[PDB]
């Protein structure tokens, strides 16, 4: 048991990116373990990050490529990473009329006021990015938002 | 909520969507919020702080006080989705605390009506509310309960549907005290059955024709009880009739269990029936003299035993409406006399004194005698003769004169009682004639008014007497629930593991009726001259102490705090009784000779008395027995009226008071039985829309069968199969199931939201990835192109072809 | 390495050529000292030799390119640099904000030494405490100020 060679090369290539931007020295700051992992394609929750070594401020702890791997690996043991399924039921909780439409006001409210909060900025951006509009009061197709999100900033 | 939460009428019945959604989503944590006992308002909502042994510490939430409550005192409060809940049957936590909430909160939100099982609770609002519009009526016209919000017309309408539908008489039992507006209701229920009779398609109103007589009866059937200014000491069944077309076709009134005893006995802070006192007021002096009395109530041992007047009662005025009402029902100002006179005659029978020679009693006057002798229309001599010394038979006729003083005193009382009874029966008969302005009756829907369960500081033979009844009524209820539920399961193919619910009260009940029972014993112990209160106790103790869980024994209280002699276990809790004068009160012997003799002169008198030596219990037994045979024949419907506060003031809610009512109500007894079963039931579809989130799956919410999901959702949460059963259309749950599910949803949702957020950061950052990459190339190119430059800025040569070329 | 492109090797052909006139092609001492005549800037004996030391001995053109090995090592093409800086100028030219370049050369990527840093600030095309890339890129190759 363990990762594979290619799997490593991949963890690596990303690893390099990160250590690069903070001074090619074989160390990536912990404050970026989250982001690192995401660039690997995973979507960790903040609690998931801290529980795996992540720290908030920048000058606390560093990691070598040999240290991230097991982390990346472990981090991968979890499987409630979330399915479209879960996102739907979830959203539905807010579907006042069961059409698939939610007042943009609310979704954001959710994404901002709830769960691991999100920034005002972060909300706008994601919305601008997956090109999701709101009609008169033929608001936002949450499914749209969902799919697009799970689709990646670089579709094709 | 049903129909349009926004339709104007439903302001006091529904709860506007926006106002609901709002009230339904409030802060909550099934892990620490809770119901907790509160000395001022019964129970209060709280939050648990920490735990240790059988001692939990908690924090309230309005007067956030840290209290140290025990463990079997932490009431699990219901999660939000249940606020303003419409049918307490649906609560997932059916504890007292919780039953208080759903009711209070709704009352404090202007809502009075609430269902709790077959029960239709109604709290007095103490203010006129729209609620009874002939516009609304159509709204409830033919809708099955579930279709409309609470409200009294539903219960009454269906009540109707069932009549015409199953084709069998219907009864409506409403409970509640004084300011419960119990009256109003019954009134309004009569109104309804009316409006619907002429609502098919082509000299006073029903309501009025009946509410018309209620004053005369109240005059003879009510009075002040320790805990109530106006207490009907009888049971009235107002039967409203219908014809094959659901057509109203007439009415009539049956009456059960009139408290005879009251005519000759008063409990300090109580009072004989109202009519006695009324007669003796500055309103119709003439009569006071026709009657042979002086407007001084206190001067009659049959009336002064208790109090004189009550607070907030202007006798006169009543003696007024009464006489005025006597003419609406319209009956001879002469009969009206006889009736009164009779009443008065009762005032002198309590005066007649006696004495004895050796062991034979004789008069100690002759004025009272002739007074009664006359008022009745018989000859004193003979009376006193047949009173002090009568004559009977074998084949020859001996002077059964065995009489003595203790035997006449009892004897005279009896007469009065009997007089009072025949009288009342009569009075009723006549009002029925007032009503019989009919054609032809086929069915009926009656409405039963009966004194509710009683519990005082001092409980006596009277109290047992009512409880006995009430206890036979709760059984009536429980039986009903049983049958129905049993159907409700078969309908959903669920396995039925339950012995009839009424059986739960059979115990107590039996400890009353059956040979060697409380009453029976009392009876035998009555036929023994030297029988004393102690000689009775012993026999009870002898016969039941350790032998029956139901019969128990209390322990001496204060000094004045009356001595108790034994307690029984009534659905309403544990009541403790005092044996004091039972031996006395219970004797109600008939003196034959007095009947035949009393079968002379004066029109009514003839009639009345013109239709062994027993007791009251034997009687009480006979009436109850009858009343029930009458009840079990009908399809019942139960309304529970409720006083919200001692001080007739809207919006308020006296915890203890409400609760107490609920226990006597049966409301709490239903929930008890509800508890032992699967109270909560869900259509698969409703279950689907609510917890899928818990075990989501790729199949579109549209092609997914409810049963399956629901099923598969539980298997997934590994739920003790013992907590629920899968019906043909619903899923039955036990106590607190949904409570958990709800909290796991709230649990899941949040997680699932942190996640979407997670995938968001994944796109948000993964998008920068590319940028950061491009910009690596750049920082490199520079960073390295700059260095090779730093080497060269000083490399002689470098300089050269940096000159040699712009010069080519 | 061989990155010594044709654009570079020819650009170096017409350079060594003029110097020549040496006994059939050889940047010889005279070819050099002579050169510094039309060069408008003085000459020295030792140094003129310390320049031959570089290649083994006898500099044709071949050896001339070899002597220019260090010159290819990093010389990424022309524009490549321009764009390279571009990436860090979000504001229509006038270019990159000083701070940035610092935290960008000093502590980001293949770090610069606080000494490598100064060396940069001496010549540096500045003003409004901001940087100028197209002028800097200019320096890199060179066509003068
Ligand atoms: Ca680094």
């Amino acid at each position: 048991s363990q990762l594979t060679k290619d799997e490593i090369e991949e963890v690596r290539e990303v690893f390099d990116l990160f250590d690069f931007w903070d001074g090619r020295d074989g160390d990536v700051d912990a404050a970026k373990v989250g982001d690192l992992l995401r660039c690997l394609g995973m979507n960790p929750t903040e609690a998931q990050v801290h529980q795996h070594g992540g720290t908030k401020k920048m000058g606390e702890k560093a990691y070598k490529l040999e240290e991230i791997l097991p982390i990346y690996e472990e981090m991968s043991s979890k499987d409630t990473g979330t399915a479209a399924d879960e996102f739907m039921e979830a959203f539905k909780t807010f579907d006042r009329e069961g059409q698939g439409l939610i007042s943009s006001a609310e979704i954001r409210n959710v994404l901002k006021m709830l769960g691991e909060r999100i920034t005002e900025d972060q909300c706008n951006d994601i919305f601008t990015f997956c090109d999701i509009r709101e009609d008169i009061d033929g608001n936002i197709k949450y499914e749209d938002l969902m799919k697009k999100v799970m689709a990646g900033p670089f579709p094709d | 909520m049903t129909m349009d939460f926004s339709d104007p009428d439903m302001e006091f019945l529904c709860l506007t969507r926006q106002k609901l959604m709002e009230a339904t989503s409030i802060p909550f944590d099934g892990k620490k919020n809770c119901w907790v006992p509160d000395p001022d308002f019964g129970f209060v909502g709280a939050e648990i702080q920490s735990t240790k042994g059988d001692e939990v510490t908690v924090k309230t939430d309005k007067t956030q006080e840290t209290r140290v409550v025990k463990k079997d005192d932490i009431g699990q409060r219901n999660p939000p989705k249940f606020e303003m809940n419409m049918d307490m049957a649906n609560l997932t936590f059916l504890n007292e605390a919780s039953i208080l909430h759903n009711l209070r909160s709704r009352y404090e939100s202007g809502f009075i009506y609430t269902y709790s099982g077959l029960f239709c609770i109604a709290i007095n609002p103490y203010r006129r509310l729209p609620i009874y519009t002939q516009g609304l009526v159509d709204k409830y016209r033919g809708k099955r309960r579930a279709e409309m919000p609470p409200h009294l017309f539903s219960i009454a309408d269906n009540a109707y549907q069932y009549m015409l539908q199953d084709r069998e008489n219907q009864s409506m039992l409403i409970t509640g005290e004084s300011g419960a507006g119990k009256t109003e209701n019954t009134k309004k229920v009569i109104q309804y059955f009316a409006l619907v009779a002429a609502s098919l398609a082509g000299k006073g109103t029903l309501e009025d024709q009946i509410v018309q007589c209620n004053p005369v009866l109240e005059a003879y059937g009510n009075a002040k009880t320790t805990r109530n200014n106006n207490s009907s000491r009888f049971g009235k069944f107002i039967r409203i009739h219908f014809g094959t077309q659901g057509k109203i076709a007439g009415a009539d009134i049956e009456t059960y269990l009139l408290e005879k005893s009251r005519v000759t006995y008063q409990q300090s802070a109580e009072r004989n029936y109202h009519i006695f006192y009324q007669l003796l007021s500055p309103a119709f002096p003439e009569n006071i003299e026709k009657i042979l009395a002086v407007p001084d109530p206190g001067l009659y041992g049959f009336i002064n035993q208790g109090t004189l007047t009550v607070d907030g009662i202007d006798d006169e005025e009543e003696m007024g409406l009464t006489d005025t009402a006597f003419d609406v029902l319209g009956f001879t100002d002469e009969e009206k006399l006889s009736m009164y006179k009779c009443t008065g005659c009762i005032l002198h029978l309590g005066e007649m004194k006696w004495k004895q020679r050796g062991e034979q009693a004789e008069a100690d006057g002759t004025a009272e005698a002739e007074k009664v002798a006359f008022l009745l229309g018989v000859n004193a001599g003979d009376l006193l003769k047949c009173l002090l010394k009568p004559k009977i038979k074998v084949g020859t006729e001996y002077v059964t004169q065995g009489r003595n003083k203790d035997q006449v005193t009892n004897s005279i009382a009896a007469l009065a009682k009997s007089l009072y009874d025949r009288m009342f029966n009569w009075l009723v008969r006549r009002v029925n004639q007032t009503l019989d302005t009919k054609a032809k009756r086929q069915f009926f829907i009656g409405v039963l008014d009966i004194a509710g369960f009683e519990i005082f500081d001092f409980n006596s033979f009277e109290q047992l007497c009512i409880n006995y009844t009430n206890e036979r009524l709760q059984q009536f209820f429980n039986h009903h629930m049983f049958v129905l539920e049993q159907e409700e399961y078969k309908k959903e193919g669920i396995v039925w593991e339950f012995i009839d619910f009424g059986l739960d009260l059979q115990a107590c009940i039996e400890l009353i009726e059956k040979p060697m029972g409380i009453l029976s014993i009392l009876e035998e112990e009555c036929m023994f001259p030297k029988a004393s209160d102690t000689s009775f106790k012993n026999k009870l103790y002898d016969n039941h102490l350790g032998k029956n869980p139901m019969f128990g024994k209390p322990k001496p209280p204060k000094a004045g705090c009356a001595e108790a002699h034994f307690c029984l276990h009534h659905y309403a809790g544990s009541v403790s009784y005092s044996i004091a004068g039972w031996l006395d009160k219970n004797k109600d012997p008939i003196n034959e000779n007095v009947v035949e003799l009393l079968q002379n002169s004066k029109e009514p008198i003839v009639k009345m008395l013109f239709t062994a030596f027993q007791t009251i219990s034997s009687v009480h037994k006979e009436s109850l027995n009858k009343l029930m045979k009458n009840l079990y024949s009908t399809h019942p419907h139960f309304v529970r009226c409720i006083i919200p506060n001692e001080l007739k003031t809207p919006g308020l809610i006296d915890a203890a008071l409400v609760l107490h009512q609920l226990r006597c109500n049966g409301v709490l007894e239903g929930i008890r039985i509800c508890r032992k079963g699967f109270p909560n039931r869900i259509i698969y579809s409703e279950f689907k829309q609510r917890y899928s989130i818990l075990a989501p799956n790729a199949v579109p919410s549209g092609f997914a069968d409810g049963k399956v999901v629901t099923d598969k959702a539980l298997s997934a949460l590994q739920l003790d199969p013992n907590e629920y059963r899968l019906g043909n259309t619903k899923v039955f749950f036990k106590a607190g199931v949904l409570g958990m599910l709800e909290d796991m949803r709230d649990e899941r949702l949040s997680k699932i939201i942190s996640m979407f957020q997670a995938h968001i950061r994944g796109y948000l950052m993964r998008k920068a990835y590319k940028k950061l990459q491009d910009q690596r190339i750049g920082l490199t190119l520079i960073q390295r192109n700059v260095r090779k430059w730093l080497v060269l800025r000083n490399w002689e040569w470098w300089r050269l072809f940096n000159k040699v070329k712009p010069l080519l | 390495r061989v990155k010594l492109s044709q654009r570079q090797m020819q650009e170096l052909k017409e350079a060594f050529t003029m110097i020549d006139q040496d006994r059939d092609g050889f940047i010889g001492m005279e070819d050099l000292k002579d050169m510094f005549s039309s060069l408008g800037r003085v000459p020295p004996d030792d140094e003129l030799n310390a320049m031959l030391k570089e290649c083994p001995g006898q500099l044709n053109f071949t050896a001339f390119l070899t002597l220019f090995g260090e010159k290819v090592s990093g010389t990424d093409p022309e524009d490549a640099l321009r764009n390279a800086f571009s990436m860090f100028d979000e504001d229509g030219q006038g270019f990159i904000p000083e701070d940035y370049l610092k935290d960008l050369l000093e502590n980001m990527g293949d770090n610069f030494s606080k000494e490598e840093i100064k060396n940069v600030w001496k010549d540096a095309p500045l003003k409004n405490k901001q940087f100028n890339y197209n002028k800097m890129v200019d320096i890199k190759g060179k066509a003068e100020d």
